């Protein structure tokens, strides 16, 4: 199916304590493949997936230069934005950047994206056409005019429609044994009485990849949200993901309920019931 | 492959 | 200026079986700013050498991190995750339950 490549950067100012903390991570779909951490000893972009380790010295040198340059730009930007907002030098502030590209199952470009935040709020974003920006507030209108003068959208679009998709295609081929394999969920169900009249049914999905999944409880074949609890999809720590969905049911009526599981690794959705 | 272009805000 | 309180899930990498080696995870998400203190506890005591993932964030800009360590569940030993963040007046402790 479809695939994505995304980079996430976070810069945090540290008032009265020198340089900000800068962390960069890169992903192909839900798999991290590179990192840079300003607090780490190497001061290099480092590998985080086996299939990127084959890239040569020139690749690691250029990636390191890219992320170091972005960290320097962010450190200046933290001070510039503090000025646009008339904030004091006392507080810690954060800049976040996300960018990346999506390709279809045939490897062709689908969409590109670049968005930035300041203190957890939207600051500026590249529009869908990759030719203009949307500023979230008046401070961001100053940045928008600078970026128009710098032809920043042309640079972003050239990267997103070019190098981004070409390198994503190379990574998908080099790491195909893991990146292009789906791991369907392994499902099970538990039952826990709560009182002499109700019980919790919990539907589990474990060991799946990619992370996108849908768990839905139905009662008499009708979707139900009342008396349900769905936890956020979480990482197992081994490259796979987990999720559960629970419903509180009257004891004696468990057979009215079914858990429906949808995932890319399943050609047909699963339907689980408490007893056979 | 990360982006190589940056310009001040 | 806007601060978001962390959501916390504490759970094992594989379904727990008493006496079987496994990994204890504490996934913290939905928080802002990124500065956070996360500890894994065994019988109320801090476990040393716990590792964590590289900081990343979701579509709404909130951060997420996975803290993890090897462990061997037993019937009576209790495991937990303790989290501190600027949005919390006191540390938040979530106990590990093998079916959650
Ligand atoms: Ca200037
Ligand atoms: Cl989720
Ligand atoms: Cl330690
Ligand atoms: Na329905
Ligand atoms: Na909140």
């Amino acid at each position: 199916g479809s695939h994505s490549m995304r980079y996430f950067y976070t810069s945090v100012s540290r008032p009265g304590r020198g340089e900000p903390r800068f962390i960069a991570v890169g992903y192909v779909d839900d798999t991290q493949f590179v990192r840079f951490d300003s607090d780490a000893a190497s001061q290099r972009m480092e590998p985080r997936a086996p299939w990127i380790e084959q890239e040569g010295p020139e690749y690691w040198d250029q990636e390191t230069r890219n992320v170091k340059a972005q960290s320097q730009t962010d450190r200046v930007d933290l001070g510039t934005l503090r000025g646009y907002y008339n904030q004091s030098e006392d507080g810690s502030h954060t800049i976040q950047i996300m960018y990346g590209c999506d390709v279809g199952p045939d490897g062709r470009f689908l969409r590109g994206y670049r968005q930035d935040a300041y203190d957890g709020k939207d600051y500026i974003a590249l529009n869908e056409d990759l030719r203009s920006w949307t500023a979230a507030d008046m401070a961001a209108q100053i940045t928008k005019r600078k970026w128009e003068a710098a032809h920043a959208a042309e640079q972003q679009r050239a990267y997103l429609e070019g190098r981004c998709v070409e390198w994503l295609r190379r990574y998908l081929e080099n790491g195909k044994e893991t990146l292009q394999r789906t791991d369907p969920p392994k499902t099970h169900m538990t039952h826990h009485p709560i009182s002499d009249h109700e019980a919790t049914l919990r539907c589990w999905a474990l060991g799946f990849y990619p992370a996108e999944i849908t768990l839905t409880w139905q009662r008499d074949g009708e979707d139900q949200t009342q008396d349900t609890e769905l936890v956020e999809t979480r990482p197992a720590g081994d490259g796979t993901f987990q999720k559960w969905a629970a419903v509180v049911v009257p004891s004696g009526e468990e057979q009215r309920y079914t858990c429906h599981v949808q995932h890319e690794g399943l050609p047909k959705p699963l339907t689980l019931r408490w007893e056979l | 492959n990360s982006a190589s272009f940056s310009t001040f805000k | 200026m806007i601060q978001r309180t962390p959501k916390i899930q504490v759970y094992s990498r594989h379904p727990a079986e008493n006496g079987k080696s496994n990994f204890l995870n504490c996934y913290v998400s939905g928080f802002h700013p990124s500065d956070i203190e996360v500890d894994l506890l065994k019988n109320g005591e801090r476990i040393e050498k716990v590792e964590h993932s590289d900081l990343s964030f979701s579509k709404d800009w909130s951060f997420y991190l996975l803290y993890y360590t090897e462990f061997t569940p037993t019937e009576k030993d209790e495991y937990a995750c303790r989290v501190n963040h600027v949005t919390l007046s006191q540390p938040k402790i979530v106990k590990w339950d093998r079916d959650m």
